[PDB]
């Protein structure tokens, strides 16, 4: 990054995690949203148009991640997760999604993810015969509660 | 046939702002030199020439390009105020070029270019004071309206006699004064205006503003139009309401009225050349003309012709069709097409074998008339 | 601009700013909108039919347009906008948009976003390998209350 | 010419152009194309095959005519044309395409091209050393709105 | 040079580099090429053909240049310059492509090559046994952002 003209890459997105997803495909579904307010009133008894106030400031908003992991290995990691949660133990942990430069060494944008984050979904590929290039991939779907670059 | 061959036929001695501008001769309160001619905006304007300290029509005219369409406007001095002569028809507003001196004066114009229209505000400024007899106006509006034809591309705003009634117009027009010529136009009316400097009213001759509708007229609409219906911004009211009686005898010799109208306001009716020739009669054509013409000389600009050749011909024929054919792709022509709507011709039997010095001349019909 | 013919091209579309928006991939989603009002009646007691009066005339719509930066770098300018409404201060700004002609130092339309602008959201692009077409980009959502040519 | 049997021949394409360029070898490409359009018909309520109206008239297609240039030498005449043009700055040709039959001074076809014609693309020929049979030939690509014999 | 008339011939192209290459055969696909676009637009409400508003002026389109070195040889210079770009250690190189021609001292036409000149692709030619008439050639493929006469 030497130069104002560069961009980030898709080079390296990687994962801060305590439950090992140590290999992944990609990450998606990542937004920021502060929730706005409309209101429309007549003017101060004069012979003015009415106001649109949208400078009304509602609190931020929460959503969840995809995430997913290349496929099924014998390697039960994200299995063992929901288990926990649909057991009744709440198991939640923090997260930090990584964005890395050409030259990984440098890694300047990280999000943090909420230490009550937690998985609610584990979503199987179809299995086809003779499909070739489906290969069991395996989508995580996890909740953030908040998210701070 | 206007030329269609040069600048010049018999010698070659030859050898941009568009029509908004336009030329003014008259009185400053200050103002700088007079024989510099210089071409401005109203806020410069002010700021050499003077906030109408000077009681002088040019500060008062000058708004008809800048309270009104407009951009920048000649101005010829002439000498200023009188602190806390130049009232004869020889100085000043009158054709005082100084023997080639180009001084302040119709001839102090000859040497430039990208002018198409000349007024003098202030001939009539003394017309009490200094004694202007008939003569004395005549003779400077003879000047205004030759030295127009001898340039060829401007044409002359002529004022009517200060406080008259239609029948002493149609008298001057008819019986001590008539001009007769493609170059001028006249209207009659004067106009109430007001005058910032000390109070609510002056009345000043129907120019100024009445040309700042022209330029208004040709950013609205290409030049063939008449501002045969427009408003004259700024003005506030007339001397006299002019009714169909009395248009019926000054329409039918070329004056040209401004009337208050009863619900559309102040407006420009008049639309005739101050001219005895049918050709010429409407202001509209007589423009459509001097238009194409500086735009059409401009571009095809070569100096010193080479070779007497077809091989120019076939250039030359090339670019004033490319250029024509436009005019009737767009609404300014009539015709079905371009057959029809225009012709253009340059080849041996307008360039002769005698070859004589320049040739060029390339012969084109506009709709009937022929250059 | 020297004929008729001509239309404005994109060219280079940029932006008056205070904070740091300083290149750009597009703007979208621009428009003025005034709104009708429709009413049918029975007419003046003969035998005529009614009539549709459409010429009434209700206040005016606001909006908000999508802004594109080109993608994510080290400098978090449109973040900390974000963060400050987040965090319940008013701030909101003015913005210009601005329409260039081929020959660039002519400038001839520009459309002004009221005062009260501010951003409500920050979206990330998608991150998978291989991807290579994809880039990073990020899109700012940002609420003109009220726009002006 | 001086047989009414005799079909022109390659004696010579000429140029007219406001771009003092002097020798060239040829010009490619150049045609007069109207476009068709057309429907299919039914008949007049009898069983008849229906009409095909292929007579319909559109408008008149627009394309480009290239150009070969002797070869490279130190004039700068054509890469100048083409930076105004990518410069932004307007600067069309009218141009005229000319053939002159047996008879030099006899030139008896002279085709207009539009002032637009405008220069998009200069394209040089391959550099191999040792290829001792191969001058270097420099291509014009010109665009014109209108062609008229 | 010597004379008005002659044409540049195949005398040798000659590269500038900050890498010490040191002998080739050819180079490939050099062009300048300027993107068009266009619409069609109706006339001034009159029933008159519209017109091609084929003028309008867009950015310029970039690509690469080919180049054949000689042959294989001991020297890794090649392979060196694609490692860096492979590796994601900016590398980039300001080229000059000079066709000298007749006098080698008489230089007269230089392309600037914007250093983002990046080598991408390195292909092998064939290798096959008795076919006692092949060198070994390489191919560097090198893309190029701005080329200037």
């Amino acid at each position: 990054m030497s130069l104002p003209k560069p961009e980030d890459v898709l080079v390296a997105p990687n994962f801060g995690i305590q439950i090992d997803g140590v290999m992944v495909e990609y990450l998606n579904s990542v937004s920021n949203l502060q929730i706005e307010q409309d209101v429309i009133r007549y003017q101060q008894n004069q012979g003015t148009t009415g106001r649109n106030n949208v400078t009304l400031m509602p609190g931020v908003a929460k959503d969840g991640s995809v995430q997913v992991e290349r496929g099924m290995s014998q390697s039960s990691v994200f299995t063992q997760w929901i288990n926990d949660s649909m057991a009744g133990r709440m198991a939640t942990a923090r997260k930090n999604a990584t964005i890395i430069v050409m030259d990984y060494e440098d890694n300047p944008v990280k999000r943090w993810n909420l230490r009550n984050a937690w998985c609610s979904k584990v979503v199987a590929g179809t299995l086809k015969a003779g499909d070739t290039n489906a290969l069991t991939e395996t989508i995580t779907i996890v909740f953030e509660e908040l998210v701070v670059e | 046939m206007p030329s269609y061959l040069s600048p010049g036929v018999y010698v070659e001695e030859v050898a941009g702002v568009g029509t908004s501008v336009a030329a003014f001769v008259g009185l400053a309160p200050t103002g700088p030199l007079n024989e510099p001619t210089l071409v401005t905006n109203w806020t410069q304007y002010v700021a050499a020439f003077g906030d109408f300290t000077g009681g002088y029509y040019l500060a008062h005219s000058v708004y008809g390009f800048f309270n009104n369409g407009g951009s920048a406007a000649y101005v010829v001095r002439v000498g200023g105020s009188a602190e806390d002569q130049a009232e004869s028809a020889h100085p000043g507003p009158a054709q005082y070029l100084g023997d080639s001196s180009d001084r302040t004066g119709f001839g102090g114009l000859e040497a430039i270019d990208e002018i198409s229209m000349v007024a003098v505000p202030d001939l009539m400024a003394a017309y009490q004071r200094g004694a202007i007899d008939l003569e004395a106006v005549k003779a400077v509006q003879l000047g205004l309206i030759a030295h127009c034809e001898l340039m060829g591309d401007r044409v002359a705003i002529i004022d009517p006699p200060p406080n008259q009634n239609a029948r002493q117009i149609r008298v001057w027009r008819q019986e001590t004064a008539g001009y007769d010529s493609k170059y001028a136009a006249l209207y009659y009316p004067w106009i109430k205006s007001f005058d910032p400097a000390t109070g609510q009213s002056r009345l000043v001759p129907p120019s100024g503003h009445v040309a700042g509708i022209w330029a208004r007229n040709d950013s609205e609409r290409g030049v063939h139009k008449a501002p045969a219906n427009e408003v004259v911004r700024g003005a506030v009211d007339l001397e006299l309401q002019i009714t169909r009686g009395e248009q019926d005898l000054l329409n039918p010799i070329g004056v040209n009225c401004i009337r208050s109208f009863p619900g559309r306001g102040i407006r420009v009716w008049g639309a005739r050349t101050l001219s005895s020739d049918p050709a010429w009669r409407y202001l509209n054509i007589r423009r459509y003309f001097n238009y194409l013409e500086e735009s059409i000389l401009i571009g095809t600009q070569w100096v010193v012709f080479e070779p007497n050749d077809h091989n120019l011909w076939a250039r030359i024929r090339r670019n004033v069709s490319a250029f024509l054919v436009n005019e009737w792709r767009n609404g300014a022509l009539f015709g079905q097409s371009p057959d029809q709507a225009y012709y253009v011709k340059c080849d041996e039997e307008t360039n002769p074998p005698e070859s004589v010095d320049l040739g060029r001349v390339v012969c084109e019909i506009g709709i009937a008339p022929v250059k």
